[PDB]
C-alpha cells in the first residue's frame, strides 16, 4: 500500500537517487492543497450511508428484474448483501482519495472481484450501473451541487479533486467489467 | 400432469401471428398483483387486444332518453373499500391494474382471425 | 453422441455381456412406439416458427423490463440473439427426441450454457421462463388428434416434457 | 463503434503505425463538419414530441389496416399504438446519435445489426418504417447544411430497410 | 489510476511564472 | 365520367360521421333499453366504447366502398365472424342489424339532403343511384350479422 | 439437392467407405414412404389451378388493400394481378416437387433460397403468401397420411416465410 | 428581478464592459424570434385552467393514498390548497418564459419553497410529478401536438421554446427535492 | 473503440435518453480546440524516434543491470523487444490524445500489462522509469511554439502528461 508520499520515493529508488529538486517542488505543492483533500473526504464519509441507499435503489429502478422471483437481489438475505458489497466499493475509494493513491483499491478490493462475482452469479452489468450512481454523487458533493444537501466550505476550486475522483470511480467499473 | 383446458389455451400459440391472429400471445400466464405494478410493469393480456384501444370520436349523449333508463351503480358506497388509507384501492386510480386475477383472457372464443 | 438403443449396448460393452432376452423383448417396445414418436417430432418441427415467436411475446408481456432501455434484450443484436438462443435449445429438445436419450442435448447444447449467461449477465430465470413456455406449448401441440389416428400417447409426451425441464434446470 | 475519429485510429493500429497525416486530415474533416451536425442533433431533439407523434399518424393514414387488424404485429390496441410510437422514438434517437459522433455507427451497432430477423420474426413490415422516416425528412423544417447532415442519416436509414 | 503529485507538480509549474 | 357526385356523397357522409354512429348506437338504446341496464351488455365503460368503436369502423368501410365503388372493399375478413363473433363473445344481432340499418337510413338522408335537421348545399341534379349503392352496401354489411 | 437419397451418400463419401445397411436402411425409409408422398404429388396437380385461384382470392379478402393501393408492388391493376397468381403457382409447384423426391431440396434451390433479398428489394409482405398456403392446407381435401405427408412440406414453406 | 436583457448588463458589469456588437448578437436574435415567444404564452395561459386540473388529478390517479384518511390531499381542505399551489407554480413559469429568465420564479416562487413543505407535511415525490405532468402539457401545446385543441399558428419551429419552459419546470423539482 | 463523443453517447443509451443541450455545449468546446490537439499529435509522432531513443539511452545509464549479461535487455531478442514496448506505449498515447478518451489506451495496451511482465519476470519498475522519461520529453516538446500561433494549450498538454501518468501506474 503506497500513498502520494511513498510513489515518489519508490521512483527515485529505481535509479538511486537522493530526492530533492523539482520533484521536492511538486511535493510541497500536494501538501498546499492538502486541505482541500482533507475537507473533501470529510463530505462523503459524511453523506456514506445515503450514497449507498441511493445507488442501490437506482440500479433498481432502472432494471426491475433484479427485485423478481429469480432475480439477484430478491430475497432479503441477497438484498442486505448488495448494500453491503455497495458500500465496501465506497469505502475504499475513500481510503484512495485519503492517500492520494488507488494502491489501496486496487489490491484489496479490485483484485479478483470479477471472477469472484461472476462465480457467485452476480450480474456485472447492474454492478457497473450502480457504481457510476456513485460516481455521480460524488462529484456533486466535492463541489457542492448537491440538489438535496448543500454543506460550508472556504471558497475557492476543487476541480482537481473531482476529477481524481471520477477517476478512481471509472476504474472500479472498468475492473468488474 | 396437464390439464385439459390449462392448454387448448395453449395450442393456439403454436400457430404463427399472421394465422394464429390474437390467440398469439395464450402463454403468459397470470403474474401476482404486485407484478403489474409501478417497478415491474407487467403487460397485461388484454393490450395485446384491440379492446384497450378502443376511443372512438362518438359518444352517447345519454339526456335523450327518457328519465329511468339511465342507470348507474357505484363499486361499493363506502369510503374505505373505495380507497383504505394506504393506496392500494381497486376502484380509484391508477391502482385498479393490482389484481390478482384479470391478467389473462379468453381470446380462444372467437376465431384465429 | 449416441440415442437410446446404443445406450443400453454401452452399458452392455462395458460388463462385456450379450443382451439378455428380457433386453430385446424392451428394445421391441420401443420399435413398437415407432410412429408415435415421429408424430411429435412432425409435429413440433412444423409449427417451430411460432412456438419460439409466440412464447417469446408472451415473454415480453409478463417481464417487459426485459425490452427496457438497460434490459437485458434491449438492442436489435441483444433482440435476435435471444429469440436465437431460443431455437437452439427448441432445436436439441426435438433431437432428444428423436433418439430417446438426452446426450446430444447436454453434450452439444446444455454444457457450458450456465457458465456463458453467467459470464455475460443474462438473467437465468427469464431464460427458464421462456423454456417452460415454449414446453406447454409443445406438449398441448403433442396430444392433439389434427390427422393423427386416435391413441394413447401420455408416455412420450411425459418424455418430451422431462427434455424441457432438463433444459430448463440447467440454466437456472 | 464506427466514428470518423476512431475510423482513423483503427486504420492506424491495423498497420501497426504512427498517426500520420493521412489520418490528421480525416479527423480534420470532422471537425470542420460538427458545426452543421450539433445543430442538427439540438433543433431533432427539440422536436422530438412533434416529430414522433406526427409520423406515427402518417402511417396510421397510409395503412389504415394497421389500426382495424387484430393480431400482436398491429398497433390496434393500447400497447401496440403505444408500442408503435415507441419504434419511431428509437429512429429518432439513433440519428441524433449519429450526428453528434459523426457517422453511422450508433445505429449500425443499435439498431440496423439483426434488424432482419426481428422484422421476419415479429411480422412487421419494413414499409410502416419507411413511410414515418419520410415524414421526418419532411418535417423537421431544417435548411442549409443543417438539412443535408439530418437527412443523410435518415434515408440511409430508409436504405436498410428499402 | 492517477498520479497525484506527478499532476500535481504540473498544473502549478505552467500556471505559475517562474 | 362524374366522379364530382361521387365526391359530395362520400363527404356527406364523412363530415357528419361522428354525430351519425352516436345517432345510431343511441337509438339502438332508445328501441331497448336493457342494454345500459346492469346486466345488459353495452353496460360498462369498455363494453360502451366499443359499441361506438364498431359502428364507426363500419360506417369507415361503408364510406370506403363508396369512395372505390365497389363491394370488394366489403370482401374482408371481417364478414365472416361478425356474425360468428358476435355469436362467441355475446352481442344482440338482431340489434346489431338495427344499430346498421339506423346508418343505412341516415346514409340516404345526407345523399339526398332530406335530412331534417341539416340542409347543406350542393349543385343541381339528381344523386338516387349513389343513394341506392349505400343501400347496397350496408344491407352487405346487414346480410354479414344475422 | 437434399434428398433422403443423396444426404446418405453425403455421410458415406464424407468419411470414405462403402455403402452400409446404415444407409440402405435410410433409402430404405424413403421407399416406404413414397407410396403415400406420390399420390399426394398427383392430387394437387390434378387440384392445381382450382388451389391457385382460391388462394389468390384469399388473399385479397384477408388483406384488401392489396386490391385498392396503387403502386408496382400490389395487385391492383390487372398487371399485378396475374403476378400475383403466378406466385401461388411457384409455391404450389415446388410443394409437389418436394413430394417426388422425399425431402425440403427442390423448394431450397428454387425457392428458399434468396427469398427474403427479393421481398425486401420488391417490397413484397411475406405474410401475404402465409394466408395463401394456409387455404392450400385447409382445401386440398387430402387424408390419411397423404394429408400429412402434403402438409409437412407446406408448414415447411411457412417456417421460411416467418 | 432581471429578464432576458438584464441578463446580459449584469454579466458585463463584472467585467465593466460596454454591451457591444459581438454580445448584442444573442439579444438581436430574441428580438427576432420575439413574436413566437408571445404566440406561445397565449398557448399556455389559454388553457392553463385545464393544465392544473389534469395535472393534480393524474397524480391522484397513480398515487390513490393521496386521498385516502391520512394522505394529504384528503379532504376538501387539502385538495383546494393543492389546486392553488399547481396553479401559483404555472404562474410563475409563464413570467420566466415571457422573460427569458428564471430569475423571478427562482427567488419569489422557488426560494424557501423546501422548507414550507417539510413543516406543512406536503408530499414531495408527488408534488414533483404534479410538475412533471404540466410540463407535458406545456411541450404539447407550444410545439402544437396535442391530441385535442389544436391553436391557430403559423409554420416554422418553437422547438427551443418548449425546451426553455422545459427547464423552468425542470427547477421547480431541484428546489424542493 | 470509443473517442470522447462516443463516450457520452454510450452513457446516454444506457438509459435511453436523448442528448442535452449542456452536453452538446460540452462537446462542441472539444470542436473549438481542435486544431490544437492536433498539433500535439503530429508533435510527438513526427519526433517519436528521438524520444524512444533518447528515453531508452537514458534508461541504460541508470539501471546498468538491465543490459549485463544475464539482464532482462541482453541478447538482441530481448533488447529489440524492449524498444518496441516503448514505442507501443508512445502510440497509444498518442492515439488516446486524438480521440479525447483513454478508451483504447487501457482497453489494449494497458489492460494485463502489470501481469504481463509479471509473468515474464521483466522489472515492471524499470518500464515505469521509461514512461517518465518519454512523458516530459513530450510535454517539453508540446509546449513549444517552434512554427504555430501562439496561444495558450495548457489545459491540452495536462491532459497528455495525464495519459503518460496512466501508462506509469499501470505497469508497475
Ligand atoms: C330515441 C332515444 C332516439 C331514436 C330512436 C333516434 C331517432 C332516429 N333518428 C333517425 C334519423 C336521423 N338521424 C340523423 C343523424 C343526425 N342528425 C343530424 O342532423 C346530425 C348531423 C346527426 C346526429 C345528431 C339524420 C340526418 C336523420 C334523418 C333525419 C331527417 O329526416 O332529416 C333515425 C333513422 C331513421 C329511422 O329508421 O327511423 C332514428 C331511428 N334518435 C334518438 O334520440
Ligand atoms: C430470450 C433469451 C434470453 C437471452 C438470450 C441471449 N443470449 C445471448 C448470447 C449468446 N448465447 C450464446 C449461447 C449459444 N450460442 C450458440 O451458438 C449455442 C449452440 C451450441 C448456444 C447454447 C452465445 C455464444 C452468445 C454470445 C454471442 C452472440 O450471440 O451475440 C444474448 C446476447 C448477449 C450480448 O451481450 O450480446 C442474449 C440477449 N437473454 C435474455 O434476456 C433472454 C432471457
Ligand atoms: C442521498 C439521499 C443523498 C443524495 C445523493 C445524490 N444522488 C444524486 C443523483 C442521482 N440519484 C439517482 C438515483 C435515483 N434516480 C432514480 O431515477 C431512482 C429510482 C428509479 C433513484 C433512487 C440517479 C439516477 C442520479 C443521477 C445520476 C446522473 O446524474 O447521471 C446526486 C447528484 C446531485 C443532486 O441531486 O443534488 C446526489 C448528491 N442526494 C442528497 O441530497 C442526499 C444527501
Ligand atoms: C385538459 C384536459 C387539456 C389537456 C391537457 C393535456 N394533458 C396531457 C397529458 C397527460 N395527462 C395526464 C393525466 C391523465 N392520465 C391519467 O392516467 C389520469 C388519471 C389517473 C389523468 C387525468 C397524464 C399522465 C399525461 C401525460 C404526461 C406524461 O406523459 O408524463 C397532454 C399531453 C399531450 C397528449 O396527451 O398527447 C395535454 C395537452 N389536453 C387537452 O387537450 C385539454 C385542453
Ligand atoms: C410555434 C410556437 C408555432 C408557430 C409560431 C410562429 N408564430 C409566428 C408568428 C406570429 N405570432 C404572432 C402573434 C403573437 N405576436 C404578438 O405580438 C401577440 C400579442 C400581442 C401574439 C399572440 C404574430 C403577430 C406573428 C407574426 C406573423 C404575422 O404577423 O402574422 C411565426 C413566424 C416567424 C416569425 O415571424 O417570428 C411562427 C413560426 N408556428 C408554428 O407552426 C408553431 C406551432
Ligand atoms: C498548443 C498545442 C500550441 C498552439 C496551438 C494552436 N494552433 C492553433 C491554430 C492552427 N493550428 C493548425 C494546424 C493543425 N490543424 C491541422 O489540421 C493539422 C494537421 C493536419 C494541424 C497541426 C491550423 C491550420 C490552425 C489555424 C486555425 C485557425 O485559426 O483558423 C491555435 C489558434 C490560434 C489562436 O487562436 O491563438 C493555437 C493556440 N499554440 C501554441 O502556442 C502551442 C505551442
Ligand atoms: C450489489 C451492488 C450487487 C450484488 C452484490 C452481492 N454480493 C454478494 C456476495 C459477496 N460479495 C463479495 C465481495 C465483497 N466482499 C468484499 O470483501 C469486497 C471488497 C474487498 C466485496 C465487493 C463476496 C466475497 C461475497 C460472497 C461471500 C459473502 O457474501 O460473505 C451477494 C450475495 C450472494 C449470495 O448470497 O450467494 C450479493 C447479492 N449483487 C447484485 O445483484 C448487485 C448488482
Ligand atoms: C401421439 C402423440 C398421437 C398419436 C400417434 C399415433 N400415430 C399412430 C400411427 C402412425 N403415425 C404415422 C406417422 C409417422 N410415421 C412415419 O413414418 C412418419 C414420417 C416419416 C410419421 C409422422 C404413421 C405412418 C402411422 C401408421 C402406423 C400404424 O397405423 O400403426 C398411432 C397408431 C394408431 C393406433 O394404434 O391406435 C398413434 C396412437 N395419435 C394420437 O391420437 C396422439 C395425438
Ligand atoms: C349528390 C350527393 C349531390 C349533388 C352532387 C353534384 N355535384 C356536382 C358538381 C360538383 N361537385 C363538387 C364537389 C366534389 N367534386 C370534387 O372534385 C370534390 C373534392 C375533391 C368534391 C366534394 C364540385 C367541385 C362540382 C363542380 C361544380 C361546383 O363547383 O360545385 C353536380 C353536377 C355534375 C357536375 O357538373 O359535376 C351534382 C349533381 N348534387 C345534388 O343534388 C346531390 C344532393
Ligand atoms: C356495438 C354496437 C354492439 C357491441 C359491440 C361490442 N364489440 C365488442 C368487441 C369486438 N367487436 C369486434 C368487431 C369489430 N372489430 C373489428 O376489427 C371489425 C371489422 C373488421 C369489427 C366490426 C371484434 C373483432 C371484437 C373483439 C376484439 C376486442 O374486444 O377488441 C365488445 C366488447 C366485448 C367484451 O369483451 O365485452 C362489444 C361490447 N355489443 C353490443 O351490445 C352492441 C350491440
Ligand atoms: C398540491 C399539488 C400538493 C399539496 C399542496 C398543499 N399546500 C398546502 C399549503 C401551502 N402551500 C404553499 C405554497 C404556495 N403558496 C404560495 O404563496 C407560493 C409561492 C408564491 C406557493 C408555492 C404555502 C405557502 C402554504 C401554506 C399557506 C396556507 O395554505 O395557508 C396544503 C395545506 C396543508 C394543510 O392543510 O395542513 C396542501 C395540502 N399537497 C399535496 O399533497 C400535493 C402534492
Ligand atoms: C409502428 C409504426 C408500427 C408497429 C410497431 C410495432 N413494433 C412492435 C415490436 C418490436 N419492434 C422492435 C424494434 C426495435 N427494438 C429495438 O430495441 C430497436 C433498436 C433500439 C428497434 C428498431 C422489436 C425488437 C419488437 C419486438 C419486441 C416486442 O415484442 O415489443 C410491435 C409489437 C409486435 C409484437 O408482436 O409484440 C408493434 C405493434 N406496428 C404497427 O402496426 C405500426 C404500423
Ligand atoms: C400475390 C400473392 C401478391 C403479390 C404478388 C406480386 N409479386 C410480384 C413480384 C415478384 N415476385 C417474385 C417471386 C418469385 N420469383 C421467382 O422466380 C420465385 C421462385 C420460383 C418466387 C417466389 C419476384 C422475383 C418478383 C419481382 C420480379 C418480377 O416481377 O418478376 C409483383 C410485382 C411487383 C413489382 O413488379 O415490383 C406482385 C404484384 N402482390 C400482391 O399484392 C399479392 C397479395
Ligand atoms: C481534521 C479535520 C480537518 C478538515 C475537515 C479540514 C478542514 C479544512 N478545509 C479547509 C480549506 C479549504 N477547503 C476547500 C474545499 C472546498 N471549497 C470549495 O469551494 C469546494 C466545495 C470544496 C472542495 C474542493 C478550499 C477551497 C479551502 C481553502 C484553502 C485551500 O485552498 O487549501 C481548511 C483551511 C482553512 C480554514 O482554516 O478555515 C480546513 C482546516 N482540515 C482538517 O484538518
Amino acid at each position: 500500500m503506497l500513498d502520494a508520499f511513498s510513489r515518489v520515493v519508490v521512483n527515485s529508488d529505481a535509479k538511486a537517487a537522493y530526492v530533492g529538486g523539482s520533484d521536492l517542488q511538486a511535493l510541497k505543492s500536494f501538501i498546499a492543497d492538502g486541505n482541500k483533500r482533507l475537507d473533501a473526504v470529510n463530505s462523503i464519509v459524511s453523506n456514506a450511508s445515503c450514497m449507498v441507499s441511493d445507488a442501490v435503489s437506482g440500479m433498481i429502478c432502472e432494471n426491475p428484474g433484479l427485485i423478481s422471483p429469480g432475480g439477484n437481489c430478491y430475497t432479503n438475505r441477497r438484498m442486505a448483501a448488495c448494500l453491503r458489497d455497495g458500500e465496501i466499493i465506497l469505502r475504499y475509494v475513500s481510503y484512495a482519495l485519503l492517500a492520494g493513491d488507488a494502491s489501496v483499491l486496487e489490491d484489496r478490493c479490485l483484485n479478483g472481484l470479477k471472477e469472484t462475482y461472476i462465480a457467485l452469479g452476480v450480474p456485472t452489468n447492474s454492478s457497473i450501473r450502480a457504481v457510476s450512481i456513485m460516481k455521480a454523487q460524488a462529484v456533486a458533493f466535492i463541489t457542492n451541487t448537491a440538489t438535496e444537501r448543500k454543506m460550508s466550505f472556504a471558497a475557492g476550486d476543487c476541480t482537481s479533486l473531482a476529477s481524481e475522483v471520477a477517476s478512481y470511480f471509472d476504474r472500479v467499473g472498468a475492473a468488474i467489467s | 400432469v396437464s390439464t385439459t383446458k390449462a392448454d387448448l389455451r395453449y395450442v393456439g400459440a403454436t400457430k404463427p401471428a399472421a394465422v394464429g391472429g390474437r390467440r398469439a400471445m395464450n402463454l403468459m400466464k397470470q403474474q401476482p398483483f404486485w407484478m403489474y405494478g409501478p417497478p415491474y410493469n407487467a403487460v397485461t393480456q388484454d393490450e395485446y387486444e384491440p379492446i384497450s384501444a378502443a376511443a372512438p370520436k362518438a359518444f352517447v349523449d345519454y339526456q335523450i332518453f327518457a328519465p329511468g333508463t339511465v342507470k348507474v351503480s357505484p363499486d361499493s358506497v363506502n369510503a374505505n373499500e373505495l380507497n383504505p388509507v394506504s393506496g392500494m384501492s381497486k376502484y380509484i386510480g391508477k391502482t385498479q391494474k393490482l389484481v390478482g386475477d384479470q391478467g389473462i383472457s379468453d381470446r380462444s372464443d372467437k376465431l384465429p382471425m | 453422441m449416441l440415442d437410446a438403443f446404443a445406450k443400453v449396448v454401452a452399458q452392455a460393452d462395458a460388463r462385456g455381456e450379450f443382451l439378455s432376452n428380457t433386453q430385446i423383448d424392451a428394445l421391441s417396445k420401443m420399435v413398437k412406439e415407432g410412429n408415435q414418436r415421429l408424430d411429435i417430432v412432425n409435429k413440433v418441427t412444423s409449427n417451430a416458427s411460432a412456438i419460439v415467436t409466440n412464447s417469446a411475446r408472451a415473454l415480453f408481456a409478463e417481464q417487459p423490463q426485459l425490452i427496457q432501455p438497460g434490459g437485458n434484450a434491449y438492442t436489435s443484436r441483444r433482440m435476435a440473439a435471444c429469440l436465437r438462443d431460443m431455437e437452439i435449445v427448441l432445436r436439441y429438445v426435438s433431437y432428444a427426441m428423436i433418439a430417446g436419450d438426452s446426450s446430444v442435448l447436454d453434450d452439444r447444447c446444455l454444457n457450458g450454457l450456465r457458465e456463458t449467461y453467467q459470464a455475460l449477465g443474462t438473467p437465468g430465470s427469464s431464460v427458464a421462463v421462456a423454456i417452460q413456455k415454449m414446453k406447454d406449448a409443445s406438449v398441448a401441440l403433442a396430444n392433439d388428434t389434427t390427422g393423427t389416428p386416435i391413441g394413447d400417447c401420455s408416455s412420450l409426451v411425459a418424455e418430451l416434457a422431462g427434455y424441457f425441464d432438463r433444459a430448463a434446470v440447467s440454466v437456472v | 463503434m464506427k466514428t470518423p475519429i476512431t475510423e482513423a485510429i483503427a486504420t492506424a493500429d491495423n498497420q501497426g503505425r504512427f498517426l500520420s497525416n493521412t489520418e490528421l486530415q480525416a479527423v480534420n474533416g470532422r471537425y470542420q463538419r460538427a458545426t452543421a451536425s450539433l445543430t442538427a442533433a439540438k433543433a431533432l431533439t427539440g422536436s422530438a414530441q412533434r416529430l414522433i407523434t406526427g409520423a406515427a399518424q402518417a402511417v396510421y393514414n397510409k395503412f389504415p389496416y394497421t389500426t382495424q387488424m387484430p393480431g400482436p404485429a398491429y398497433a390496434s390496441s393500447a400497447i401496440g399504438k403505444a408500442k408503435c410510437a415507441r419504434d419511431i422514438g428509437y429512429y429518432l434517437r439513433m440519428v441524433t446519435y449519429c450526428l453528434v459522433v459523426g457517422g453511422t455507427g450508433p445505429m449500425d451497432e443499435y439498431l440496423v445489426a439483426g434488424l432482419e430477423e426481428i422484422n421476419r420474426s415479429f411480422d412487421l413490415s419494413p414499409s410502416w418504417y419507411i413511410e414515418a422516416l419520410q415524414y421526418i425528412k419532411n418535417s423537421h423544417g431544417l435548411s442549409g447544411q443543417v438539412a443535408n447532415e439530418a437527412n443523410a442519416y435518415i434515408d440511409y436509414a430508409i436504405n436498410t430497410l428499402s | 489510476v492517477v498520479l497525484p503529485v506527478a499532476r500535481a507538480g504540473l498544473a502549478a509549474t505552467a500556471k505559475k511564472n517562474q
